[PDB]
């Protein structure tokens, strides 16, 4: 079924940046002690991601915003979930959403991780939830209203079955799960690395290599997306069933990948460490073209410097001497079939596109040259 | 877009004098999608114009139409005898295929009175109970007939409803009948019966009646 | 050149489904797509649906969508049309059109309908009446439900101002016509469906 | 299917055996491309595809790397540098239909080319000339699809002829589409010629003391080459040590 919420308060996306964030492990040969370099679609140093939140205790009308919206799957995207109760559980991936379409689901609720691929009947606002009791202590997950219909499926693929925590918690964040998405060559690539922290806002900075997780082989068109929440309905809160509901506390964070050359450095373990990401700064590229970590004091040729061309001029003589196709087209008397008359039109620059495009000639047949670019092919001499 | 509305609906013309067929749409068709039929009496409809514009294979220079954005107006210029059809528009600029209502196209001629003749039920009419009395209007030019068959005290219709149309023939005249279907219960006994012709050109000419 | 030639009547049951055929030539059937409209009497035409002999795509009409199945097949250049649960008021003539295989076409090419009536009657109809009159004299027939007709008036020999009236069922169901002639005095009805074509004389 | 729409086969999680099909005298081109008509069940693959469509005689040269033409540029085109091999043979005996088999379609019109391995699907009215067709189909608009009308009684360049288009890729990761090769016993601190997955070589395979991660399988030195391995079979990291040389 289809629930629309209500009682949202409308706040202006924010914007932070991800400082030395996205980069994962580009192919899955081990290496040690080397700094081989890679072009491929990571995340770009300093980048400008978008930040969304849920915060909200009690306000007069509260801070209510529950951030699931539809946004642009380009090349990728560095999914970050800085939260505390386990709010983000699960993804959708698609491209219109409206049953007409492959679509993927990435859903993750208390008891297995479904990421079947059958064609869904998404909402507007696809959303769960949790009912928390007063009589009861525990959290009982029965608001999955992600889909509602059940078309052909791709891939079905069930998990193990497991107990999720599902609770309230106060205080900070110390769960930031990263997931990096892609979709080349047929497979829907995910990354994920999580990582203890303490920070409550302004996500922390620091390197972190996400190891591969998946290599579905879909290949489907993804080209928008859609994160999935978790509400914490229960019965502090009354209301309506779209109005009542109350939000956690969450913050998930939207990148995008974009081709860019990486210089990262392999531990002593096998493991990345480091990046330079050679197209930010004159230092990154020096660092790069250098093959290593800390440049000397000089001057180093990085690259060259070649002024793109912008516009494009064609020169060719004045068109003249044209042929006389007046003459045989429009004649005063013509010839019978029997002694059908001759006309060796040579030497004229001749346009053909005053007899294709005229609307008055009722067949134009073209047996042999194609019925365009006869205005390229250059005659020793026709005739009519 | 889906609505096509014929504005004439009828034309009485003379052959030789232009003609001028409208057809409003709802919305506005972009690329000026609209084509033009011609389907005689007892015939398929003939292709005459698309796009609005020109003909489309043999069609002559007489049939001409204009390029709007809301309202098409078709100009049949030199009228002639063997023009005189139903006419159609179709608008396929949209999804579904739209057709028109149709306007016929009659020969205008002098207007003439009918001449009313009632025929009494015969022999084996009054015991089989099939009485049939029919009133006949023909050679009478305005083809427009309420013709009101008093059957009874007042112009009811009862058991006359037949309102048997006609066709454009040879003299651009027409004849209508009005024909009976009760049995030997109510023309046995009843008020009056004189048929009665509210014509147009003249007021109730009655002949040849008989009442009761 | 191009000729649709079609089926003839179809005289069929009321809650039914007929199936009428059209015969192309002329040109290639896969280079032209196939369309049927109908024509109810006095009420336009109606575009019923179209099919894509290259393709094999048949998209009806919104009000078409379950009872309407066109085929067409491309070994013997014929398009055939099935309407299942017919009503009523199914009376109209089904014309067949070679339309283009674009999403806007024109009804450039037609064919000969077919004056398909659902809804039917049985036999032994008409009754030739004299209606003595008390100027003219005619045949008069009542309740016949086979269109094809024909009332000679003298066998065909006093036919200047007969003026058979267009059968239309006033309020029977079987509709009927009226050949009045102005003043031998023996008509001439013969029922071409039917095997009744009896002759009757009327005294003005 | 036809060749616009041709179906695209996935292959992978099995033991796929092609001497039988090479040996079978059925299949008129076997042409393989930059694989070789034998050695190949000694190889393992990661993912290969299967296409599938039909074409006429005359068109069966233009299925292949680099060639250009009607068929190989609006309706099926194959990479530079495709790995594969194409394999069609004659069917002319339940693709024709007395009076003509009209189920198989080509694009013979398109605006641009088409990039290799792309499916397109599409009927627009292809616009020629300079006048917008606009839906409709009338001069200077052709319809995109035409059929082929395939007769038992034409020549040799007239017939269908089935092809499959074998699309072999060889990655670093795990490889599922082998071989039919035996198994033998894992034989170690002996410079031997070894035959794993798809990297061969000579070496003496030795016990390594490295930590492989789980998804990571192969491995490389600072120098571009492979040092260390896993095991098929087993979970063991093998260190490929080079086998013992100098000078005299
Ligand atoms: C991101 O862009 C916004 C404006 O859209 C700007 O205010 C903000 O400073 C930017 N953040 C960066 C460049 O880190
Ligand atoms: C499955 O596919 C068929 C056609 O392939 C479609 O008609 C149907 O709606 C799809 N879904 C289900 C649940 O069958
Ligand atoms: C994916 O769908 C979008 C939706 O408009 C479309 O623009 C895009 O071309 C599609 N991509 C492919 C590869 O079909
Ligand atoms: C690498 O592994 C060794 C165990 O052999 C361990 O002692 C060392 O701490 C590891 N290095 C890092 C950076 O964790
Ligand atoms: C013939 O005359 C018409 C109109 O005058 C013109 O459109 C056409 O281009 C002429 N033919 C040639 C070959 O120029």
């Amino acid at each position: 079924q289809c629930v629309n919420l209500t009682t949202r308060t409308q706040l202006p996306p924010a914007y932070t940046n991800s400082f030395t964030r996205g980069v994962y492990y580009p192919d899955k040969v081990f290496r040690s002690s080397v700094l081989h370099s890679t072009q491929d679609l990571f995340l770009p140093f300093f980048s400008n991601v978008t930040w969304f939140h849920a915060i909200h205790v009690s306000g007069t009308n509260g801070t209510k915003r529950f951030d699931n919206p539809v946004l642009p799957f380009n090349d990728g995207v560095y999914f970050a979930s800085t939260e505390k109760s386990n709010i983000i559980r699960g993804w959708i991936f698609g491209t219109t959403l409206d049953s007409k379409t492959q679509s993927l689901l990435i859903v993750n609720n208390a008891t297995n991780v479904v990421i079947k691929v059958c064609e869904f009947q998404f909402c507007n606002d696809p959303f769960l939830g949790v009912y928390y009791h007063k009589n009861n202590k525990s959290w009982m997950e029965s608001e999955f209203r992600v889909y509602s219909s059940a078309n052909n499926c791709t891939f079905e693929y069930v998990s193990q079955p497991f107990l999720m925590d599902l609770e309230g918690k106060q205080g900070n964040f110390k769960n930031l799960r990263e997931f990096v998405f892609k979709n080349i060559d047929g497979y829907f690539k995910i990354y994920s690395k999580h990582t203890p922290i303490n920070l409550v806002r302004d996500l922390p900075q620091g390197f972190s290599a996400l190891e591969p997780l998946v290599d579905l082989p879909i290949g489907i068109n993804i080209t928008r997306f859609q994160t999935l929440l978790a509400l914490h309905r229960s019965y502090l809160t009354p209301g309506d069933s779209s109005s009542g509901w109350t939000a956690g506390a969450a913050a998930y964070y939207v990148g995008y990948l974009q081709p860019r050359t990486f210089l990262l450095k392999y531990n002593e373990n096998g493991t990345i460490t480091d990046a330079v990401d050679c197209a930010l700064d004159p230092l990154s590229e020096t660092k790069c073209t250098l093959k290593s970590f800390t440049v000397e004091k000089g001057i180093y040729q990085t690259s060259n410097f070649r002024v793109q061309p912008t516009e494009s001029i064609v020169r060719f003589p004045n068109i003249t001497n044209l042929c006389p196709f007046g003459e045989v087209f429009n004649a005063t008397r013509f010839a019978s079939v029997y002694a059908w008359n001759r006309k060796r039109i040579s030497n004229c620059v001749a346009d053909y596109s005053v007899l294709y495009n005229s609307a008055s000639f009722s067949t134009f047949k073209c047996y042999g040259v194609s019925p365009t670019k006869l205005n390229d092919l250059c005659f020793t001499n026709v005739y009519a | 877009e889906i609505v096509l509305t014929q504005s004439p609906g009828t034309l009485s013309l003379s052959p030789g004098e232009r003609a001028t067929l409208s057809c409003r749409a709802s919305q506005s068709i972009n690329n000026r999608h609209l084509a033009w039929y011609q389907q005689k009496r007892g015939q398929a409809p003939r292709f005459l114009i698309y796009g609005a514009a020109s003909r489309a294979t043999g069609i002559p220079d007489r049939f001409s139409g204009s390029g709007s954005g809301t309202d098409f107006t078709l100009t049949i210029s030199r009228l002639e005898p063997e023009d005189f059809a139903v006419y159609y528009c179709q608008q396929y600029g949209s999804s579904p295929p739209t057709f028109g209502q149709g306007t016929k196209v009659e020969i205008k001629r002098t207007v003439a009175a009918p001449s009313v003749f009632i025929f009494p039920p015969s022999d084996e009419q009054l015991k089989s109970g099939t009485a049939s009395v029919v009133c006949l209007l023909n050679n009478f030019y305005p083809r427009e007939a309420k013709v009101q068959w008093k059957v009874d005290n007042a112009l009811q219709s009862g058991n006359s409803q037949e309102s048997v149309t006609e066709q454009d023939s040879k003299d651009s005249t027409y004849s209508l009948s009005s024909t009976l279907t009760l049995s030997k219960a109510d023309y046995e006994k009843h008020k009056v019966y004189a048929c009665e012709v509210t014509h147009q050109g003249l007021s109730s000419p009655v002949t040849k009646s008989f009442n009761r | 050149q191009v000729q649709l030639v079609q089926s003839g009547a179809e005289v069929k049951r009321p809650g039914s489904s007929v199936k009428v055929s059209c015969k192309a030539s002329g040109d290639t059937f896969i280079n032209y797509a196939f369309s049927w409209v109908r024509q109810a009497p006095g009420q336009g035409l109606e575009w019923m649906g179209r099919i894509i002999p290259i393709l094999d795509i048949a998209h009806y009409a919104q009000k078409f969508q379950g009872r309407l199945t066109i085929t067409a097949d491309k070994s013997t250049d014929t398009a055939y049309m099935e309407l299942t649960s017919l009503k009523s008021d199914d009376t109209a003539v089904y014309f067949c059109a070679r339309v283009f295989r674009g999403s806007q076409y024109w009804f450039d090419p037609w064919g000969q309908g077919t004056l398909v009536t659902v809804s039917s009657a049985s036999t032994k109809g008409p009754s030739v009446f004299p209606l003595a009159p008390s100027a003219a004299l005619g045949c008069l027939v009542k309740d016949y439900f086979p269109e094809p007709v024909t009332v000679s008036w003298n066998s065909g020999a006093l036919t200047s101002g007969v003026h058979t009236f267009p059968a239309v069922l006033q309020s029977s169901g079987l509709y009927s016509l009226s050949s009045v002639v102005t003043v031998t005095y023996i008509c001439n009805v013969n029922h071409k469906p039917s095997n009744t074509k009896v002759d009757k004389r009327v005294e003005p | 299917a036809s060749v616009y729409a041709w179906n695209r086969k996935r292959i992978s999680n099995c033991v796929a055996d092609y001497s039988v099909l090479y040996n079978s005298a059925s299949f008129s081109t076997f042409k393989c491309y930059g694989v070789s008509p034998t050695k190949l069940n000694d190889l393992c693959f990661t993912n290969v595809y299967a296409d599938s469509f039909v074409i006429r005689g005359d068109e069966v040269r233009q299925i292949a790397p680099g060639q250009t033409g009607k068929i190989a540029d609006y309706n099926y085109k194959l990479p530079d540098d495709f790995t594969g091999c194409v394999i069609a043979w004659n069917s002319n005996n339940l693709d024709s239909k007395v009076g003509g088999n009209y189920n198989y379609l080509y694009r013979l019109f398109r605006k641009s080319n088409l990039k290799p391995f792309e499916r397109d699907i599409s009927t627009e009215i292809y616009q020629a000339g300079s006048t917008p067709c606009n839906g409709v189909e009338g001069f200077n608009c052709y319809f995109p699809l035409q059929s082929y009308g395939f007769q038992p009684t034409n020549g040799v360049g007239y017939q269908p002829y089935r092809v499959v288009v074998l699309s072999f890729e060889l990655l670093h990761a795990p490889a599922t589409v082998c071989g039919p090769k035996k198994s033998t016993n894992l034989v170690k601190n002996k410079c031997v010629n070894f035959n794993f997955n798809g990297l061969t070589g000579t070496g003496v395979l030795t016990e390594s003391n490295k930590k492989f991660l789980p998804f990571q399988q192969f491995g490389r030195d600072i120098a571009d080459t492979t040092d260390a391995v896993r095991d098929p079979q087993t979970l063991e990291i093998l260190d490929i040590t080079p086998c013992s040389f100098g000078g005299v």
